[PDB]
């Protein structure tokens, strides 16, 4: 019967279901995949580099981080150790933390 | 493979995220700005995974050996694990270095070729953007948001197809029950205008790849790692469909 | 220019006179004839005056036997200069020394018969 | 009949059931054994029919001329397996038939034979053993019904039908360059007229 | 400048042709990543040619060729190489039974001092006249949409392209053979001389 | 086979491309050389199958009749190349074949000569070097077939059809008038009864 | 790290390993020695359980003086892998195996020295 | 074993027209000489023409005279010379391309013929 | 009655092939041994060869020279070895299972059959 279709969403997103009860554009998996938008299926953003915090062991095992926003010069992390406090701006400078 | 994302937040253009390697702790953003490249120079807004605008220092190139060596830690912090690192000269050219057996730990040195004794080159990982297309069945949306398949029958698909914009190279793996096939696409083509040499090689297009099956056993997935955008803006297959 | 060439040792004479091209240092390789083949470190055992001339260190002379100095251009085969990969430019810098690696090889080849 | 996996895997097969995969439109099977496709399994067995069935109809290599066959002495009947796709007396009638498996004799109403007989056997090949030009014509009329039995493409299917004419058509004469058959000295009657 | 006389390869450049028969862009190489047109392509380009080769031709058929044993075994092996097996004057008795040479008429499948047969060979897609050449490949380029992708108006160009690619070929043997019903053939030339 | 682009350009193979652009639709390109056309590329390499095709028919003026094919001395063995569409004996019977890229002799199989032979060889020319009239058939037949595998339009297909089977007459008419073939004295057989 | 070496027989061992990497299995030729130099068909008379290893599949013999075998890789150059054809995407495993055919049959010329 | 590039034709009298079985990348790689006195290489402009890609013609009957018994055709490929050369500015295609990786392949088979 | 795996030919001279009515799942369970003299089983490798599945082809013309008056063909089945061995990973398919059905299947027409 020489039927053809073509799809231009691929909005979609990864789905569970069965491919019977998938919508169209849904696609059985994506992995560092971007669906933005009007524009199509991209790559993820690149992960520039900033500068590295510290050792693997620098940080906790489980820690809590909580990002700072005051102000448009003054950005940070507030990360918690298991015990005790680390703080760094984005830029990747550590500003020590006195107790 | 062993980094753990330690957290992701989100400033309102772009988030910024720390995760640790096996050795190291490490901060970096993701910025999710329209077309903007993240670093100066930078030709096409490489996606490489940890970017670096790297300047080599004179004390690498030796004569003795062709090769123009690099040391990992120096560039970023300390040492990594395991991954496939792409160093990006100013101009598009392109080289990446398999991840040896002990893991960029043992032999942390990447070595170029050439005399590369100050350059602007772009080192970074790569991303592995994987995207598995599910089965190609007769879809009808109906009734508003209601989408039936057409269960009933057998389905011999010929081939499909994938429209892309201002995209690089990417494989297409087609696996059947049986066996698989890949079908690269990777530049322009010989005989083409836009191939032309020392050019930046990347532009839109349509790729069809013989896809031939029961178009319910042959999984379609496409991927690439080559350090270049992908945009896919369709896709498409063509089938036989006799109804039994 | 031929790219396997053997100087007389002409006693204590430090340095010789390449007419041949080379991609890289590495591949030109120095051994003494005269006994049995010598293979020479590139560094400690001699030193490249100049692109043009390379010069012995140590001045093996026509002592312990060796009475000549053996000069070729090896091009590994294994060893390439310029890899291509899917992704990135292809200059036209690298198309022609691939293109011109590979030509050393073969013109080693012809030199030899 | 056995089942089709029995059968070892060779070359010859292998490509048969690629070409029966292709006719419907499957990509070709890299292997046969260790395989889950449903599809190949299913070539296979559709090409072990028409293998059996074109073997079947009488031909020159095939039959086999005045063989023995020889009944064990103790129980003093043949076996007459499925094997055998024909059974036939060299003289003009017949009279040799199936009974519970075992050969058996209608004008003499026993089974029991001393000694042995001498008949025209059709015995069973694999795919391969077989000649090259039927080979084609067997995968011409497999491909005929694998295309029919599971994906029926009516344009698919008059290519087919004609290729299938046209195969039957060279092994056709593909055995009448083998047989060879002569009818003046070796024809039987005539043989006997032409002495002189 | 062209002054150049390369040639290209012969087997990438037939399976081209298969592809461009459809309009797909020709492949620039055949081993490498698994390519599911360029391997349904190479197969049948190979399985038309044995087809072609099985048919017969004065070309092909190496007329008197002895086959020895095995010196120990005493047994001829009738390889897939072979396209047919035929004796030399008529009424063929080797057949094949469990892949060696088997006399149906004497059922024995040892022989000595070897035998005597006619055989067709396989031969690559090269080694065959150009006028074989054409049709092999027009015959694949057939074969190749009616299989997997059909087109309905290539199809029935290729029909009338085979059938004219089958006339010239048999134009071809004929030409090549020479045969001659007076003096060429067997019986009547005996008869003639006077 | 070769290249297409192997091939140097000339006055006749522009606008042999030309016209089998036509045939689609497309408008006539400029030079051959340094181009991106995908059409033209295509053009040119339909146009080459096509010209070795039709030179492989034997023609009068196509097919040397008794040349001499010399050995290598120190080979003692011919090469039988790809430019050699047909290699037959000039007596009735054939007995040079091809194994491995040299001539062989299936009657003596021996592929070592010496002294050369002398045979019958259909020789591949260009585009150019061929007569006129032919020169519009093999346009004429590559028009169809890079109609058909690109762009296949029912309505020209017709049309070129036709235009080919007059440019297949043509062809022939010009070949009786080249080849002046007469039944009587130019005839072997016939010649030599006339005699009186 | 040469293409040309020998294995001498050592006993009736069917297999023999090839140090040299190869594009595809019709390159590889090898030759018995020890009476007559003797060429085989490699695919039918040998079976490559692995890609190194040959195998004699069966115990070929020092017997008869068959001792000795040949190990040699022979690149076609008139036939060539990869060609490339105007309208074909250009690739990075093309282009590599087009480099390292050309440098696998200098390689082999280089060492018939 | 067999020698492609290198083969000699034996003369036997007056024959105007040789065969060359091997692919040369140049005219100029193509080396013309008499045997049987000494190596006299024919210039291309006068001494041979070739009026065919495949096929050359000489102007002079030499047969057995001048002592000139066969002929000798090889072909010899310029090292330093490089038939392709690769600008930023150039568009890619087959022909370049091919001929870079031939015209090396084709030096490795003189030096592979003359061993 | 009828004892299916085992069963006796007559050599009546030089017959070379024999037919072997019993399905068998190896040709290792297939024994033949000539009668008349002592019970003489033949090896698989040299003495006899199964020519076809059904077949066996003797290479010597026994007959009742070499007092070998009959041939006996029969079956024993193994029972310690297993055709047949089952793993978590391996997927279960027609032929595994009916072999492991049918081994047993044989070893019980030997014992009805000899009894």
């Amino acid at each position: 019967a020489l039927i053809s279709q073509s799809i231009k969403n691929l909005k979609g997103g990864i789905s569970q279901q069965p491919d019977i009860l998938r919508y169209p554009d849904q696609g059985s998996r994506q992995v560092n995949g971007w669906s933005s938008e009007t524009e199509g299926l991209q790559k993820r953003p690149p992960l520039v580099f900033l500068n590295t915090l510290g050792d693997n062991g620098a940080l906790g095992q489980a820690p809590y981080i909580h990002l700072i926003n005051r102000d448009e010069h003054e950005q940070y992390y507030a990360v918690f150790t298991g015990s005790g406090i680390r703080v760094f701006d984005l830029s990747g400078n550590e500003k020590q933390v006195r107790y | 493979e062993n980094v753990q994302v330690l957290a992701c937040q989100s400033i309102s253009s772009d988030m910024y995220v720390i995760l640790r390697n096996e050795f190291n702790t490490f901060l970096a953003r993701i910025s999710f700005t329209k077309n903007a490249i993240d670093l100066q120079g930078e030709p096409y807004r490489a996606f490489m995974d940890m970017k670096i605008r790297y300047t080599i220092p004179s004390g690498t190139y030796n004569d003795d050996t062709f090769t123009t060596s690099i040391h990992i830690p120096t560039i970023y912090g300390a040492n990594f694990g395991r991954g496939k690192i792409t160093v990006l000269e100013p101009d598009g050219k392109i080289t990446v270095f398999e991840q040896p057996t002990a893991g960029w730990n043992s032999d942390p040195w990447l070595r170029l070729s050439g005399n590369l004794e100050g350059r602007m080159v772009y080192i970074g990982f790569n991303i592995n953007f994987v995207y598995e297309f599910s089965k190609f069945l007769i879809k009808q949306t109906a009734d508003d948001g209601s989408t039936s398949t057409e269960d009933i029958g057998r389905l011999q698909l010929r081939r499909a197809w994938v429209n892309y914009e201002n995209s690089g190279t990417f494989d297409i793996y087609v696996e059947n029950q049986s066996s698989n096939w890949k079908y690269t696409m990777a530049g322009a083509r010989l005989g083409s205008n836009t191939l032309r040499a020392g050019r930046l090689n990347l532009g839109t297009g349509q790729y069809r790849f013989p896809v031939v099956g029961n178009a319910k056993f042959n999984t379609v997935y496409i991927l690439s790692d080559e350090t270049t955008p992908l945009n896919i803006i369709g896709c498409g297959w063509e089938g036989n469909y006799l109804r039994r | 220019i031929k790219t396997v060439l053997t100087y007389q040792l002409d006693g204590s004479n430090r340095d010789f006179n390449i007419p041949f091209e080379y991609l890289a240092r590495k591949f030109v390789v120095v051994t003494l004839i005269g006994v049995d083949r010598k293979v020479l470190t590139i560094n400690t055992d001699y030193r490249f005056a100049t692109r043009t001339t390379i010069s012995l260190t140590k001045a093996w002379g026509p002592a312990d036997g060796y009475t000549t100095i053996e000069l070729r251009r090896v091009t590994s085969t294994t060893d390439r200069l310029v890899d291509f990969t899917d992704g990135s430019i292809l200059r036209a810098y690298d198309l022609n020394v691939a293109q011109i690696q590979t030509m050393h090889v073969a013109e080693e080849a012809r030199d030899l018969t | 009949m056995r089942s089709y996996d029995m059968n070892v895997e060779t070359a010859a097969e292998l490509s048969a059931v690629n070409d029966i995969l292709a006719s419907i439109g499957e990509p070709p099977v890299s292997t046969l054994e260790g395989d889950a496709n449903a599809d190949a399994a299913n070539a296979r067995r559709i090409l072990n029919k028409i293998n059996r069935q074109i073997q079947s109809r009488g031909w020159t290599f095939n039959i086999e001329e005045g063989i023995t066959l020889l009944p064990d002495v103790y129980s003093n009947l043949i076996v007459y397996s499925d094997d055998y796709l024909s059974l036939m007396s060299t003289s003009g009638q017949s009279i040799y038939v199936n009974r519970g498996g075992y050969v058996y004799d209608r004008t003499s109403q026993s089974d029991r034979f001393d000694s042995g007989i001498t008949v025209n056997i059709i015995r069973l090949r694999d795919y391969d053993e077989m000649p090259e030009c039927f080979r084609y014509w067997i995968v011409t009329k497999a491909s005929r019904q694998f295309n029919n039995r599971f994906f029926g493409a009516p344009e698919v299917e008059g290519v087919l039908q004609e290729e299938e004419d046209e195969a039957r058509r060279l092994c056709m004469e593909y055995e009448m360059d083998y047989g060879g058959y002569n009818m003046l000295d070796g024809d039987a009657f005539t043989s006997g007229l032409l002495t002189r």
